[PDB]
């Protein structure tokens, strides 16, 4: 039960779009796609960034290239599905943006272990 | 990093994420030298202090209006606009295509130097144009007048931007043998770009329609017309070809017609008139209409 097979992808040249699954009953749900990123700077501490939408019922983003959202960075994505006043959140994915199409398979991608 | 217009500069970046960013530094206009603060429109909090201000360019949210203060007052501005190249070819999206794959559409209707360039776009938000000419046939636009209205295209709606310009050095009796070229500069929000485009007035032309359409029957019709008023002179040089029809040139049932007297025979409907360049297969008029 909840958010389930997110992906976020290039739909043309200046546009983006995030998907995603939900399992469970659809009546009286609200999702809410959150995006956080470190954002490269000449400053030694993380400082992560975090912006977010509100899509109510809907399963679809739709942002673009001047939103302020990073393309040629990584940046991590999640879902969280409201329910009454329960929370369900997804898994993260961390990815970047640019290179990613809406056929772009989600999994299989190298991942460095540190 | 080169300057635009005063305080506003140009980035050209790579759209990949090996590349890192430009390495750029941004003074403060402005005679004050201690407790000097920066902001940025995309960032919350001052983001460095000093005179100058170095930053490394890369995408978007780094572009935009950095702002120098002192004390709560703001000392000066600097905005920060990205040319985007990604894999080898400078952006061309603010503006839309026409039929032809071409950016820049012009349409002269005479040999005098007056014509009428425009473009599509689709977003119409934090728009701004500059075109210019840039051995050199040169010509002033009247930016000042710039006018846009609403076309739909495919089903899609789009705002077609028309500005009017003049040859400087005119002479339309002679031939040409450097074409125009003109150069539109595209600003949105904090993306640049720029559209080139060259062409000779002979192959921008579209004459405007016939006028005076007056019929005369017999037991088969006789139709004329008369040149408009907009044409070159002399009418002996700058002569003109019809193709007559009754209901990119869009020239399908017509005839050659090359003075105004013709004889047609019309059953019904609506015998049809067009205009050309009679010497050069430039563009053909709005077909002008009179019943039967
Ligand atoms: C269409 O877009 C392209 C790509 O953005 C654009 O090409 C760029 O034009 C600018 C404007 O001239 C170039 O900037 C110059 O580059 C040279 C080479 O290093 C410099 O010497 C120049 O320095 C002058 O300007 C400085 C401040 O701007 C001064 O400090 C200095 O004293 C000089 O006076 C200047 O930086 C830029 O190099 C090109 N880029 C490329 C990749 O060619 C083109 O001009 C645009 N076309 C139109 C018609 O707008
Ligand atoms: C996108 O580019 C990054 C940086 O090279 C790379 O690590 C990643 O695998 C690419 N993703 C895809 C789907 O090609």
């Amino acid at each position: 039960l909840g958010p389930r097979n997110l992906s976020c992808y290039r739909v043309s040249k200046t546009d983006y779009e995030c998907s995603w699954q939900y399992d469970g009953p659809e009546d009286n749900v609200s999702h809410v796609l959150w995006c956080c990123f470190v954002p490269p700077n000449h400053t030694h501490t993380g400082q992560e960034r975090c912006r977010y939408f509100s899509s109510g019922p809907d399963r679809t983003v739709q942002f673009w290239e001047q939103d302020g959202i990073p393309v040629l960075s990584k940046v991590n994505f999640w879902v969280e599905s409201r329910l009454g006043n329960r929370t369900m959140k997804s898994q993260k994915i961390s990815q970047y943006l640019y290179n990613w199409t809406k056929t772009t398979p989600p999994l299989g991608h190298i991942k460095v272990s540190q | 990093m080169w300057e635009l217009e005063k305080d506003v500069y140009v980035v050209e970046v790579d759209w990949t994420p090996d590349a890192p960013g430009e390495t750029v530094n941004l003074t403060c206009d402005t005679p004050e030298e201690d407790d000097i603060t920066w902001t940025s429109d995309q960032r919350h909090g001052v983001i460095g202090s000093g005179k100058t201000l170095t930053i490394t360019v890369k995408e978007f949210l780094d572009a935009g209006q950095y702002t120098c203060h002192k004390g709560g007052e703001t000392l000066s501005h600097s905005h920060l606009l990205l040319h985007k190249k990604e894999n080898g070819i400078w952006s061309t999206e603010i503006l839309k295509n026409f039929k032809n794959k071409t950016f820049l559409k012009c349409e002269a209707p005479n040999y005098s130097g007056r014509f009428t360039c425009s473009w599509l776009v689709q977003r119409n938000m934090d728009l701004k144009f500059n075109i210019k000419s840039s051995d050199s046939r040169a010509v002033t636009c009247g930016m000042a007048s710039l006018s846009a209205e609403k076309v739909t295209l495919d089903q899609r709606d789009y705002e077609k931007y028309s500005v009017s310009c003049q040859e400087d050095v005119t002479s339309p009796t002679a031939e040409e043998t450097l074409p125009i070229e003109l150069a539109l500069e595209a600003r949105q929000q904090n993306k640049y770009e720029n559209y080139s485009t060259s062409f000779f007035i002979r192959d921008i032309i579209k004459p405007d329609p016939p006028k005076n359409l007056q019929m005369k029957p017999l037991k088969q019709v006789e139709v004329s017309w008369e040149y408009p008023d907009s044409w070159s002179t002399p009418h002996s040089y700058f002569s003109l070809k019809f193709f007559v029809r009754i209901q990119g040139c869009n020239q399908k049932g017509a005839f050659l017609v090359e003075k105004t007297s013709t004889e047609v025979q019309c059953k019904g409907g609506n015998v049809c008139v067009q205009a050309q360049d009679r010497y050069y297969n430039s563009s053909c008029s709005k077909w002008a209409c009179v019943p039967c």
